[PDB]
RNA sequence: UGGUGGAGCGAUUUGUCUGGUUAAUUCCGAUAACGAACGAGACUCUGGCAUGCUAACUAGUUACGCGACCGGUCGGCGUAAC
């Protein structure tokens, strides 16, 4: 059983629940206030969005290696609606992506690459592949 | 003698294919290790401008294309032999750039 | 065997009128798992006759400006609609669809011979393909229009429309328009 | 007593059946080429429903494969195609072993030596190519080779002086010697371009036919004219019976089987009972091949069908 | 630091264009037909094709090494890297530019438009062109602008062949009343395997070789070698 | 629709009355001989001529073409 | 022992590598059921349902998809799988078995073996699209 | 649209057409016209097919070795057939 073998929707929710249960993920002071991009109109509804974003970030970094803050900002980009002006592609918030990667580094799940980016650690690969195991087991 | 490479770049295809083929068969008959023509993506330069000088017409547009065809031939041969094989092959309408290591 | 959405059979379905028997495709050799085919059925003349009637419905569903190329969503609208149909009436949705198209098709239309401004029309017969075309068009416009600004969704509106149309209910938009077109042909003659 | 009957019609190929090849070693296996760029190996099951079944199809010869021929052992196969290249196939797995890349234009005919160590091939190049086994070109003859195309080239299977025979569209039937490559005979009888030249199973008689429609017999030992067999339309293929001592040519819609001591009409093969396509021209017979035991004939037609002609004895 | 292949090939284009414009305005009087530039890292050669080279060289080859000093001083490549060569034109008749310049400088001679243009036609058709088209437009007679077209032989207008079968020249003649436009269009000859005209024929032309009269033999005979 | 132009017609005709004996009924043989026979400008033009030569060579057996 | 063929739709390309094994089915290392546009899941199950799993028994196929868009990729991969199987059942089985597969696949939908050749048409000046022109105002 | 021939004192006309046929003055065939020339077509660029050909550490695959994590996942790295 591997991350690729399971459903990628349920996997994030399972990993988010694990990251909540650990209770050692350094959440910023401004989680309650700040948006998640330039182009979002409101703050995210769910109170525990940081854990789901952290889970998503880990899963993205599992699927391919050497992903920086810019790449993560490119991942969580969307459609900026400019009122009467037509809509264009806008990028995510840099701070949230940086604090998430800093927070995951805190768990020793992700470490920096000699090439320049950030790769998942064998401890990370273990945790992610374990979560996939029980997500598969739950069917 | 180590790894000289030869970058042939031109706008015409026929002249570039002819000259590069001559360099290859010229190298082959001397019993030299040669890595064949590496054809890179053709660079197409596009300019699209109004036909009219004034600006009164039915808004017609010209479409000016400029093609750049680039070939790489690689040799494992001595610089003395490389100099003369690069020297003999000249053609109006091809640019040749030779690099070592 | 082959079943629509792998849960609706195409053997128990039955055609009523012989006129449309070779102009409604849904049968043994036209049995497909999904409406979505991406075929070249609008390439030349009388090719769309061989298009599955479910595909013709979901194609004529994505009509207005905002949903022009949003097929993947009309397929799930038709999927939900078919489930609603089966829940309401009980029997095979494909039979209800065929019954709706059988009833909804106008048999005698009116053609314009004269000048513009003045109204002078000759009543003429309708080809089996044109009957199928107008039937589908009228059903979708009825569904669409009925559910535009009210709470019930497109899925159950399309279902409600096909339930009414199949058993020839006066409430159906498609039946009202057919009735009117034939009454105008009856007025001219 | 001995008349031909249509036993079945293998249907596989999708184009003109250009050449059929058989071997005495494997009597349940024939190899036929076609104009769908494909050579199909047949499993001759000899069933009531169908005579043969498509077994394996060699592919990759790009344009039309004109000629096909196999070695003494049922392991190798050689072919010549309009792409201008020869392919030596491994018949077991069904993959190309070697590629001969020499010719310029379309290759028409190929021939395999008796000892299986030498190859001769003719094209539209106006030249004959001598290839060896490993595949490098040995000798390209250009000493007044042919004024026009070279239609058919073959070997002379005998223990005597080994000689190759080559007809063309210049009206000439020319004979070369391997390892020497000089002329002994240039024969001038015909009046029309030639399609086929076949050597006898013993290796003493040469039969040449083409547009003229008059098959002419020579002798390789002397080099002189013997007979002019008067056929019908254009001759597409000649072949000698290995046992029965007959000569079978090909008229456009029919195949003629003849005796060589009588010089009479032995049989006439025409398969047209239905009159649905009788308004159109009849389907032309291109290829003629013999079975292992020399009891049966294989006829390749332009309607994508291979017919078998069994000799019904009484 | 070196520039990109794209910018480099463009730069060579502008070099060619500007050099041509300079050479035209300088050697128009001496029937400057065209230029050919070959570039070698040792030294780049410029070859001028003109009607009367004896003149463009100058007194003991003086003017040629004024033109050399110009391009050296201007473009900024090092001295001793250019030698301006002046080669004679193979046939001055089948060069649109040369004939256009000749027509301009004989019109400036104060000759009638009809006779001058006809002189050029007669010479171009004599030289051995497939066909010629000479057009002269402007204040030919009176105060109203008019155009006179003169045509001879064959002349094609459409498709790819036009690019490489007809060569054209457009020239402005300065007169005391105003300005006249000369358009000269010459269709060249087949010229197989040559420098005069194109190598490939026109794509609507089909050439069929004559059969050799083959004597059909009646009696079989076998010649022995 | 598709009509054979005076070019392919004229070419095809002169090819027939020069090399009648060389040509036959098959399109591909006529296509291959047309390359050797005439210097022809392009493949399409040769294909069209080869095709109409094939078409004439059919009806020559039916009766005498004008 | 193996064959490798490509299925193509618009600019989408899916290359399937077919070898012997235990009926393994993976596309970009992911199972068919876990492909994102689940609405068209049946379109990927078309070739395996039409022929039956028994034919896939002794065959492991590994599909890799590049270029095009989502549904184009779905048509590329579903074409590639069928072309891979018929190529394998041509090379290492009798031609009769290949015909027995081909006729069923063609008889259902010709798209499975023969590629849809049409491409996105070139846009011309004077309008927004390839055919449509801008609004022409008289007075 | 010329050349030469025919018809009108002449401007001019015929050729360049009754009828079929084509996207086409495109062809067939009639024929006081016969030979031609430009446009149309041909042509050039682009899309669609090649498990054939020539090639490739500035493009990739397949295999093998080593590693990470449970025979499987890797756009984790290094050699060899292409």
């Amino acid at each position: 059983v591997t991350v690729k073998d399971v459903n990628q929707q349920e996997f994030v929710r399972a990993l988010a629940a694990f990251l909540k249960k650990s209770g050692k993920l350094k959440v910023p002071e401004w989680v309650d206030t700040v948006k998640l991009a330039k182009h979002k109109e409101l703050a995210p509804y769910d109170e525990n969005w940081f854990y789901t974003r952290a889970a998503s970030t880990a899963r993205h970094l599992y699927l391919r290696g050497g992903a920086g803050v810019g790449s993560m900002t490119k991942i969580y980009g969307g459609r900026q609606r400019n009122g009467v002006m037509p809509s264009h592609f806008s990028r995510g918030s840099k701070s949230v992506a940086r604090r998430v990667l800093q927070a995951l580094e805190g768990l020793k799940m992700v470490e920096k690459d000699q090439d320049g980016g950030r790769k998942l650690t064998p401890q990370g690969q273990r945790d992610l592949d374990r979560i996939a195991g029980q997500v598969a087991a739950a069917n | 003698i180590h790894r000289i490479r030869i970058t042939l770049t031109s706008r015409n295809v026929k002249s570039l294919e002819k000259v590069c083929a001559d360099l290859i068969r010229g190298a082959k008959e001397k019993n030299l290790k040669v890595k064949g023509p590496v054809r890179m993506p053709t660079k197409t330069l596009r300019i699209t401008t109004r036909k009219t000088p004034c600006g009164e017409g039915s808004k017609t547009w010209d479409r000016f294309q400029m093609r750049i065809h680039k070939r790489l031939i690689d040799l494992h041969s001595p610089s003395e032999i490389v100099k003369q094989i690069t020297s003999i092959s000249i053609e109006p309408g091809v640019e040749v750039e030779v690099t070592i290591a | 065997d082959i079943k629509l959405f792998g849960k609706w059979s195409t053997d128990d379905v039955q055609i009523n009128d012989i006129s449309l028997q070779d102009y409604i495709a849904v049968k043994e050799k036209y049995a497909k798992y999904l409406p979505h085919s991406a075929g070249r059925y609008a390439a030349k003349r009388f090719r769309k006759a061989q298009c599955p009637i479910v595909e013709r419905l979901t194609n004529s569903m994505m009509m207005h400006g905002r949903n022009n190329g949003k097929k993947l969503m009309t397929v799930r609208i038709v999927k939900h609609a078919f489930e609603i149909i089966h829940l309401l009436t009980g029997e095979n949705p494909l039979q209800v669809l065929v019954n709706a198209i059988i009833n909804s098709g106008p048999r005698e239309d009116s053609t314009r011979i004269g000048r513009a401004g003045t109204v002078r029309r000759q009543a003429v017969d309708v080809s089996p393909l044109r009957r199928v075309n107008q039937a589908i068009w009228l059903l979708c416009t009825g569904a669409r229009e009925a559910a535009f600004r009210n709470i019930k969704t497109i899925a159950e509106c399309l279902a409600d429309e096909l339930i009414n149309a199949a058993k020839g209910s006066s409430n159906s938009y498609a039946i009202k328009k057919k009735d009117e077109l034939e009454r105008v042909a009856k007025s001219n003659r | 007593t001995e008349q031909m009957t249509l036993r079945g019609t293998l249907k596989g190929h999708n184009g003109w059946v250009t050449q059929i090849a058989t071997t005495p070693q494997f009597p349940d296996m024939i190899l036929s080429a076609s104009r769908d760029k494909t050579i199909i190996m047949w499993k001759l099951t000899r069933d009531e429903t169908n005579y043969g079944i498509p077994q394996r199809a060699l592919r990759g010869h790009s344009h039309f494969v004109s000629d096909v021929v196999i070695s003494s052992d049922g392991q190798f196969a050689l072919s010549g195609s309009w792409d201008g290249t020869l392919r030596l196939w491994d018949l077991t797995t069904g993959t190309t072993t070697r590629r001969f890349v020499g010719h310029t234009k379309d290759v028409l005919s190929v021939a395999f030596s008796s000892d299986n160590r030498q190859i001769v091939s003719g094209s539209r190049d106006k030249t004959i190519k001598l290839w060896n086994t490993l595949g490098v070109c040995k000798y390209t003859v250009q000493d007044e080779s042919h004024s026009e195309w070279v239609s058919c080239v073959r070997f002379s299977p005998n223990s005597s002086n080994p000689i190759i025979v080559s007809c063309g569209w210049d009206k000439l039937v020319k004979v070369w010697n391997l390892a020497n490559c000089k002329l002994k005979t240039n024969h001038i009888g015909h009046t029309g371009y030639l399609n086929t030249v076949t050597v006898s199973p013993d290796g003493s008689l040469c039969a040449s036919g083409g547009k003229d429609g008059q098959a002419m017999l020579w002798d390789l030992n002397e080099g002189k004219h013997l007979y002019t067999l008067d056929g019908g339309d254009i001759i597409n293929a000649l072949c000698f019976s290995p046992n029965r001592y007959w000569l079978c040519a090909a008229t456009g819609p029919s195949i003629k089987i003849w005796d060589l001591e009588g010089k009479i009409i032995v049989d006439e093969l025409k398969q047209e009972v239905i009159s649905t396509s009788s308004k159109a021209e009849p389907p032309q017979c291109t290829s003629l091949a013999w079975s292992a035991d020399g009891q049966t004939l294989f006829a390749g037609y332009t309607d994508n069908l291979v017919r078998v002609w069994q000799v019904t004895i009484g | 630091v070196q520039i990109s292949k794209k910018r480099k090939f463009v730069a060579d284009g502008i070099f060619k264009a500007e050099l041509n414009e300079f050479l035209t305005r300088e050697l128009a009087e001496d029937g400057y037909s065209g230029v050919e530039v070959r570039v070698t890292p040792t030294r780049t050669e410029i070859i001028i094709l003109a009607t009367r080279t004896q003149n463009v060289l100058g007194e003991k080859g003086r003017r040629i090494r004024e033109l050399t000093a110009v391009v050296q001083k201007r473009f900024g490549f090092p001295e001793g890297s250019v030698e301006l060569y002046a080669e004679k034109v193979a046939t001055r008749g089948l060069c649109a530019i040369a004939q256009a310049e000749s027509l301009r400088y004989k019109l400036l001679g104060g000759l009638a438009v009809r006779r001058a243009c006809y002189g050029v036609l007669r010479f171009i058709m004599e030289s051995g062109a497939k066909g010629c088209e000479v057009v002269v437009s402007g204040k030919l007679r009176g105060q109203r602008a008019k155009s006179m077209k003169f045509v001879d032989g064959l002349m094609i207008h459409s498709g790819d062949p036009v690019n490489y079968y007809v060569d054209t020249a457009v020239r402005h003649v300065l007169l005391r009343q105003g300005v006249l436009g000369i358009k000269v269009k010459i269709m060249l000859p087949w010229d197989p395997t040559g420098k005069i005209g194109p190598k490939k024929p026109l794509p609507d032309h089909v050439s069929i070789v004559e059969p050799k009269d083959e004597i059909l033999p009646t009696t079989p005979i076998s010649e022995q070698k | 629709g598709r009509v054979r132009t005076k070019t392919v017609k004229k070419a095809a005709r002169v090819i027939i009355e020069k090399y009648y004996t060389r040509l036959g009924n098959d399109f591909h043989t006529n296509k291959r001989v047309c390359e050797e026979i005439a210097i022809i400008p392009s493949k399409k033009l040769r294909n069209k001529i080869a095709g109409y030569v094939t078409h004439l060579m059919k009806r020559i057996q039916r009766g005498p073409v004008r | 022992q193996s064959v490798q063929v490509f299925g193509r739709k618009k600019t989408a390309t899916a290359v399937a590598h077919c070898k012997r094994g235990n009926g393994l089915i993976k596309v970009n290392g992911r199972p068919l059921e876990m492909i994102e546009p689940r609405t068209l899941q049946y379109k990927l199950l078309e070739p395996v349902l039409l022929l039956g799993k028994e034919r896939f028994a002794g065959v492991d196929i590994r599909v890799r998809v590049k270029g095009g868009g989502h549904v184009a990729q779905i048509y590329a991969i579903r074409q590639s799988i069928s072309k891979a199987l018929v190529a394998y059942y041509q090379k290492y089985v009798d031609e009769a078995s290949k015909k027995e597969i081909k006729d069923i696949l063609i008889q259902y939908d010709r798209t499975l073996l023969v590629a849809d050749p049409r491409r996105c048409e070139s846009k011309k000046f004077g309008g927004p699209g390839a055919r449509a022109r801008y609004q022409k105002s008289y007075r």
